[PDB]
């Protein structure tokens, strides 16, 4: 009766390989190399700490901020690990010394993330004090101050096909800020509650976006809602989509539900364990991201431990 | 030879009773490693 | 002595959940390129 219903797309289930647990408090970023080879993941101890990719063994430790590290950025177009920490300072830890570089300022409260942008030479750095910032790399100064939320901007999207910067803002109202002008060129008409989450599948379609409650697809020139999600009513925090076609949503109740970009169904919607040492509810995938090599899963959960969530064949798995 | 006669503990061989070390991590920060040696070291 | 649920169980005996504290490479290899 649905359409586009006996039609789905095809979405095997993963399976945990590794459930890596070195860091000491809530781990609330993590990223990988362009490489394939380092995994950038930082802690509620204040240190950014890099490990392998694949082997899974710890590779270094990088401390220096004053608080939580809410935002580990990799530059994929330079060799410069920039990180957003909770005490109102971008250190952008260059990885060519293993030491900061840049220590820009200029955020008046803690920065929620940050997204460096693939073309322009500048640096997105959505701070929580009123707005985001605009931070030019390798020049230590703001180019503008795309104030166009009224809450704190919790998500930050940087595309080359999108004009304007995607702005995920904490008061129920998505805002695309055009990088030149600096205001919001176009607001969106959903998302009731506080989005905080949003991603980009530029592999055959337009840039999506997410929410807690009420989720819905988006267009990347000027918006067009798609169609809405599935029941998911959970706090989402990661929002990760695949070039194969796989929809990762990051809750904070431990539900870490797949589905499709395409279908919408949700494909595995399995929930994650916790740490012995944690308590009873405390599991929830703050942050998780796709590898390099788009082969093994990666999920930061909120128990001190950065689990690893690989790939396996079965076909017993058809959606009604 | 003939040098502990009167030894009631003879050989005790075991010093934490399960292993050489802890080498397990925890997420209680309590009974973790770093808390059972900040109580022994700088408290007494 | 101590008195702790161990760790392979909850997480499953497939899952080789790793725990690295630390003394791997201290900021020289990922800060420099390799002597190649």
């Amino acid at each position: 009766k649905a359409p586009t219903m006996p039609k789905p797309q095809w979405h095997p289930p993963w399976k945990l390989y590794r459930v890596i647990s070195g860091h000491l408090g809530w781990v609330r970023c993590i990223a990988v190399e362009p490489g394939n080879q380092w995994f950038v993941t930082g802690s509620a101890d204040r240190t950014i700490k890099i490990w392998d990719l694949a082997s899974g063994k710890l590779k270094l430790s990088l401390t220096g901020h004053i608080s939580t590290v809410r935002g580990v950025i990799v530059s994929t177009r330079s060799p410069y690990l920039f990180s957003c920490g909770e005490d109102k300072q971008v250190k952008c830890w260059d990885l060519e010394y293993n030491k900061v570089i840049r220590h820009y300022h200029g955020h008046l409260s803690a920065v929620y993330g940050l997204d460096l942008h693939p073309t322009i030479d500048v640096l997105v750095t959505c701070s929580r004090d009123s707005t985001a910032r605009i931070w030019d790399v390798r020049t230590k100064a703001s180019v503008h101050t795309l104030s166009g939320h009224t809450n704190a901007v919790a998500t930050v999207r940087c595309q080359a096909a999108e004009p304007q910067i995607i702005t995920g803002s904490h008061d129920t109202t998505i805002r695309l800020w055009d990088l030149v002008a600096g205001k919001t060129r176009v607001t969106l008409t959903n998302h009731k509650k506080s989005v905080r989450a949003v991603v980009l599948h530029p592999r055959h379609y337009t840039f999506a976006s997410g929410s807690p409650d009420n989720i819905k697809q988006w267009k990347f020139p000027d918006g067009s809602f798609i169609q809405n999600l599935s029941g998911h009513n959970a706090i989402i925090n990661t929002l990760t989509v695949n070039s194969d076609g796989v929809l990762v949503s990051g809750a904070d109740n431990g539900t870490m539900h797949l589905w499709d970009w395409r279908t919408g169904y949700n494909f595995q919607r399995v929930h994650a364990a916790v740490q012995p040492g944690s308590l009873d509810s405390e599991s929830g995938i703050f942050a998780c991201a796709f590898d390099q090599s788009e082969s093994r899963l990666l999920t930061a959960e909120a128990d001190k431990t950065i689990k690893v969530y690989r790939e396996d064949d079965t076909a017993t798995e058809e959606t009604h | 030879r003939r040098w502990d006669d009167d030894v009631v503990f003879k050989n005790c061989a075991k010093g934490v009773d399960d292993q050489k070390k802890d080498k397990r991590f925890v997420n209680d920060t309590l009974r973790s490693e770093f808390h059972k040696k900040f109580m022994e070291k700088y408290i007494k | 002595k101590k008195y702790y649920p161990t760790a392979e169980e909850v997480y499953g005996p497939e899952v080789e959940t790793i725990v690295q504290e630390e003394d791997t490479q201290p900021l020289t290899e990922p800060i420099i390129k390799p002597v190649k």
